[PDB]
RNA sequence: CUCGUUAAGGAACUCGGCAAAAUGACCCCGUAACUUCGGGAGAAGGGGUGCUGACUUCGGUCAGCCGCAGUGAAUAGGCCC
RNA sequence: GUAGCGAAAUUCCUUGUCGGGUAAGUUCCGACCCGCACGAAAGGCGUAACGAUUUGGGCACUGUCUCAACGAGAGACUCGG
RNA sequence: CACCUCGAUGUCGGCUCGUCGCAUCCUGGGGCUGUAGUCGGUCCCAAGGGUUGGGCUGUUCGCCCAUUAAAGCGGCACGCGAGCUGGGUUCAGAACGUCGUGAGACAGUUCGGUCCCUAUCCGUCGCGGGCGUUGGAAAUUUGAGAGGAGCUGUCCUUAGUACGAGAGGACCGGGAUGGACUUACCGCUGGUGUACCAGUUGUUCUGCCAAGGGCAUUGCUGGGUAGCUAUGUAGGGAAGGGAUAAACGCUGAAAGCAUCUAAGUGUGAAGCCCACCUCAAGAUGAGAUUUCCCAUUUCUUUAAGAAAGUAAGACCCCUGAGAGAUGAUCAGGUAGAUAGGUUGGAAGUGGAAGGCUAGUGAUAGUUGGAGCGGACCAAUACUAAUCGGUCGAGGACUUAACC
């Protein structure tokens, strides 16, 4: 179908709330401090849970 | 499961036979009137066995006069009093579904003495 | 249940075993998630069939693995080529005979650059 | 699970051969019957030197189902083929004798009758 | 009035002074454990606040185990009330035991049902699906909304959406068989739930 | 949307058997009314088909074996009034 | 207006009447002929074979349907471009 | 009548979904009867639910068959084509009859003939995030209010009693069992089951035999686990109240009588409010109870002040399913059985490979209900749930017994 009527710049708005996205599980490495995802290798030193990899 | 089977132990029974499909018995089937009851024997090739433990049933098959006649029954009834295997019937199979659509002298299991 | 893949059924058994038998010459390899999580218990059942060792375990081994080349551990010329079969039997089996189980793990890594796939570093050990 | 327009073959000596549910009994919308359910049906095909006759509306009784019957203790019948007996108003049959088998549900239902004309009572 | 609350386990077949079968489902009932007494003084209404299953410490709370201290008992997973009961007979920290319950006792049911997810309006109210054939391109679909003179839809037109997890009763049930050394209590038929689940067991409202 | 299976029933669906299903290759037997005597006709309807040894005078044949099933899968008429 | 055909690709009245087929048949087949408004090279009557022709009946076959159920795959769905 | 619509108005019927009215088809109540009883006729009340399947026709209607307790009448753009069909509608072709000098037409008929749209807003069905509910949190809850369900036959008994000359044949009451409809569920029957099992054809591959892999709709065929499931299983609409409709009144006066009414009072329906089930405190009117954390630091200020670390707690993140479009819900995160694997089993398949024996060989038998074994069960920390981080209170004023 068609949209008949054109949206305004308050509705757009109003739809572009919950479009953001959101960055999440970071921590900081205990080996180099540096930060990381939770649960992932530390791409920089490659350690995780203290071992090279 | 485990509280399942230990309920079901009890009512499980050990008349049985390690019977198979293929091979006929004789199930000496009681039927009740209120009045009377009246064991009448039913013989039959069987079909199928399924299920565990107290889910099993087992199907048993008959032409009696011409029409081909298919029972069920479970397996630790109190209403069954006796299951006499009479012949060992050789099969390559579990289900003989087919046996549905045969008549008489395709329909004949060979027995194997064991 | 199990996954899918995103595959047909001959698709993803396909993948799978070229997988698995990459894993078991590589003794490392790089994928995705859900083909990890799949592979993972997929190369365990067959390390414990290279644990058992008999012929019916080698011939329901070979069912799955595709023949491929491991490695030529060679001594004078070219003699000892090895398939992954041979080594499965002959390298892996000795080396887990100990443990019950856990013949690998999983590392997740930097998602994929064209898709922001999560990627996966599967190990044995 | 007999339902209209399904062909039935004919377990007595009435004349008829096979048969045809016109409809079930029981009720306003039973679309479907079973052992011990009467029936209202056709003739399609009767014996030739027979009573009931091509064309012919006429009441019956399903004697044995291939979706079968069942029993308190979780025993079972079924049966190879759907066969039905005409009856009259009443629950007495048109022939004299029936043939083949005949499932125990119809005692309840009063079809003594039938249940003694018949050889065997599964 | 009485119940108890407890766990789904599954479904058997049983045989009762006799061969007939009764179809059965399986109720783990681990001592009920009576939390709090409410009465119209000061909670408006009689009832009895009741937990099934221990929870570990470390799942519970500390605002939790605090209600559970004065019944001193451990940390319980579920927890509801039972309504139109007696309160003399009942006392915090008292144990209902299966025991309370007799073979053969009408019943009525409370579960959470399966979940069947998002679902059109065939499987979830039973709507009857179009013609496949017949160049018919009208196969799943749930039919005309209404109306045109509303110029809207009324409420109460069904539609896809979740099928499952609503709460339900089942009515005049019976009591088939009661195992105290297990805690288990055996009824005649099929009841809400996935296995695993909460049931709430009660005498019956109608009986 | 494109496919695959389905209990019992079996066109009760429908404007209407639409679509789908079923038949489908080869060998042999057998084949109506009607007919412009050419046809109809691959009418219809049936049966057989795998493997292993003997046997032919090289295709038939006999015996045995296995399977629910032998053009074992794919490709190939639905028919009649 | 002859032969021949006739409720017809033609008949309104008309779902004509009768018979057959169906449990039930405004359709169909066969006869009747009050041919509203057939008719002889705008050809009439008949006709084997032929027809992705139109129509009706039957057997087999089946998810067409009773009454839907399950599975597979593409899309839909979440993420990245 | 031509007021709206010709810079679109889609035309009948059917399908899917229904909703409303009552001038009620059935069930429910009652009065009158030319109501003996059963059947009924008629009228008043009553719209809670239900109100069939087929043959013919494009058909609505209508006829017929066969049931039904009953086969209601109408409206909602003769409901519903951005939901379906497109049979019927003279779009273009062709033909019969008839008309026309004719091109063509129908006072008629017949065969065939393209039904476009990714849903913006409201609306509806469902699921979330945010904030609020006046300190922050975890649970359980009253319930305003809303919705759902509301049906009914047959048989037995009372009783062959009442009725009636007979024939035939009961109210009231208590039981039994069904139909359709519907809530849930998979233990039974069956279905599906595309990472289960077995058989089997062709070709090709693992060098060859053997054993196996690939492709051929999952190659085909025979079974079948979990899960999903109906045709399968269990249950349901039970009794009962309160006030009333129509009707029946009791007492009773206006009107010395009479009278159901005017006051007073009561029986009284499948209907109404309850009772049964579900949702429900966003019920901004934001409720109630139990339990827990506490009343810190600085700066600014008499500020219901600001930031800045935290308690209770929650979240991120991760393993996952009893959940699920994504969010969410739920179970868990080594204070560990959450998942995978491993070991045991179970179902299911049905007698593995390698051997050996027999056999001309096909093949059979034995080792051995073997081997295989997805999601099912129980154990087992071997692997993974590491490390960690973020958010989140210190509680205003007035008056009431000291409140
Ligand atoms: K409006
Ligand atoms: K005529
Ligand atoms: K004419
Ligand atoms: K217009
Ligand atoms: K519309
Ligand atoms: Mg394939
Ligand atoms: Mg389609
Ligand atoms: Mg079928
Ligand atoms: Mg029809
Ligand atoms: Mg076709
Ligand atoms: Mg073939
Ligand atoms: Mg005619
Ligand atoms: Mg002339
Ligand atoms: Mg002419
Ligand atoms: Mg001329
Ligand atoms: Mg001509
Ligand atoms: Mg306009
Ligand atoms: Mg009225
Ligand atoms: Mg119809
Ligand atoms: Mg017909
Ligand atoms: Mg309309
Ligand atoms: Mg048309
Ligand atoms: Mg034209
Ligand atoms: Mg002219
Ligand atoms: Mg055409
Ligand atoms: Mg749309
Ligand atoms: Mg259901
Ligand atoms: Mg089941
Ligand atoms: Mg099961
Ligand atoms: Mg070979
Ligand atoms: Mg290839
Ligand atoms: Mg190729
Ligand atoms: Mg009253
Ligand atoms: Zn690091």
């Amino acid at each position: 179908a068609v949209p008949a009527r054109r949206t305004s710049k308050a509705k757009k708005a109003k739809r572009r709330t919950h479009y953001k996205l959101t960055i999440k599980g970071l921590n900081a490495c205990s080996n180099c401090g540096e930060m990381k995802k939770s649960h992932h290798v530390c791409p920089a030193c490659g350690h995780y849970d203290g071992k090279d990899v | 499961n485990p509280l399942i089977q230990e309920l079901t132990q009890e009512q499980l029974r050990t008349d049985i036979p390690a019977f198979r499909p293929g091979d006929t018995v004789r199930v000496h089937a009681k039927v009740v009137e209120g009045t009377r009851e009246r064991i009448q024997l039913f013989e039959g090739v069987v079909i199928k066995r399924r299920g565990a433990g107290i889910s099993e049933t087992y199907t048993v098959r008959k032409v009696s006069n011409g029409v081909g006649v298919e029972r069920t029954f479970p397996l630790h009834t109190p209403r069954v009093a006796q299951i006499e295997v009479v012949r060992y019937g050789k099969v390559r199979r579990a289900k003989l579904y087919y046996l549905r659509a045969l008549h008489g002298k395709a329909a004949r299991i060979k027995e194997i003495r064991r | 249940s199990y996954r899918k893949l995103g595959r047909t059924s001959s698709q993803r058994k396909a993948m799978l075993r070229d997988i698995t038998t990459d894993l078991i010459i590589n003794e490392r390899i790089v994928t995705t998630e859900a083909r990890a999580k799949e592979v993972r218990s997929t190369v365990e059942k067959m390390i414990t069939l290279g644990k058992r060792g008999d012929l019916h375990a080698r011939r329901q081994a070979a069912t799955f693995v595709r023949n491929e080349v491991a490695s030529v551990r060679e001594e004078d010329e070219s003699i000892v080529v090895e398939s992954a079969l041979q080594k499965l039997f002959n390298d892996l089996g000795p080396r887990f005979a100990e443990r019950q189980g856990g013949y690998t793990r999983i590392l997740k890594t930097e998602p994929r650059r064209g898709d922001a796939a999560p990627m996966v570093v599967i190990e044995f050990v | 699970m007999i339902q209209q327009e399904s062909r039935l073959r004919v377990a007595d000596n009435s004349g008829a051969r096979e048969i045809l549910t016109i409809k079930v009994l029981g009720g306003s919308g039973r679309k479907t019957a079973n052992i011990g359910d009467v029936i209202v049906a056709t003739v399609k095909q009767a014996t030739p030197g027979g009573v009931v006759k091509k064309g012919e509306v006429v009441k019956a009784v399903i004697v044995r189902t291939k979706s079968g019957a069942r029993r308190a203790d979780g025993s079972y019948i079924k049966f190879d083929e759907n066969a039905a007996v005409i009856i009259r108003d009443d629950k007495s049959p048109r022939g004299t004798r029936i043939f083949g088998p005949v499932a125990r549900e119809l005692r309840e239902n009063n079809f003594m009758k039938i249940v003694s004309l018949a050889p065997e009572v599964l | 009035t009485k119940g108890i609350l407890g766990k789904k386990v599954g479904m058997t077949q049983i045989f009762t002074e006799s061969g007939e079968l009764i179809p059965v489902t399986v109720v783990e009932a681990t001592p009920n454990v009576v939390l709090q007494v409410k009465t119209v003084e000061t909670d408006g209404y009689e009832a009895i606040q009741v937990g099934y299953q221990d929870k570990r410490e470390v799942l519970s709370n500390k605002p939790a185990k605090g209600h559970v201290a004065k019944a001193n008992t451990a940390p319980k997973r579920f927890i509801k009330e039972f309504k139109n009961v007696e309160l003399g007979e009942y006392e915090v920290g008292k144990e209902i035991k299966v025991d309370v319950f007799q073979a053969g006792d009408v019943v009525d049911v409370t579960g959470t049902t399966k979940g069947k997810g998002f679902q059109g309006a065939i499987k979830r109210h039973g709507q009857s699906r179009g013609p496949m054939s017949h160049g018919s391109r009208y196969h799943r679909r749930p039919g005309s909304m209404g109306p045109v003179a509303p110029n809207r839809v009324f409420k109460n037109k069904r539609l896809a959406g979740r099928m499952g997890g609503d709460r339900v009763t089942i009515q005049n049930l019976e009591v088939v068989k009661v195992d105290v050394e297990r805690n288990v209590i055996l009824i005649k038929g099929n009841i809400p739930g996935a296995k695993k689940s909460l049931i709430t067991i009660k005498s019956a409202v109608k009986a």
